């Protein structure tokens, strides 16, 4: 959320000191996500590697 | 009989992550090979087939 440059907002309004948050499951639990993304969220490559003399 | 160890759960064998059926953890469990009986004082040895490596 930025005054001098709204182009960017990302968000509705301004995240203030005092606002409720929470967090998205349960104390301990160990679980397993499912994900879901588009193909531009992340990327791979690999290094070639010479060989030791 | 099968015996559940509760805390300590089954893995992905290749992967070596926990598997999650969606509700909870899977837990680990054995089989009892040969009938045990128990003595004074309440504890039992029994011969368990499968491992928690």
């Amino acid at each position: 959320y930025d005054t001098t440059n709204p182009q960017y907002n990302s968000v509705s309004r301004q995240v203030e000191a005092g606002d409720a948050v929470s967090v998205v499951g349960t104390a301990s639990q160990t679980m397993k996500p499912n994900l879901f993304y588009n193909k531009f969220f992340c990327g791979l490559g690999s290094i070639p590697l010479p060989k030791l003399h | 009989d099968q015996v559940k160890f509760t805390n300590t759960y089954w893995l992905q064998q290749q992967t070596k992550q926990a598997l999650y059926n969606g509700a909870t953890p899977i837990s680990f469990t054995a089989t009892v090979t040969a009938d045990a009986n128990s003595d004074s004082g309440g504890d039992v040895t029994v011969t368990l087939s499968g491992v928690p490596i």
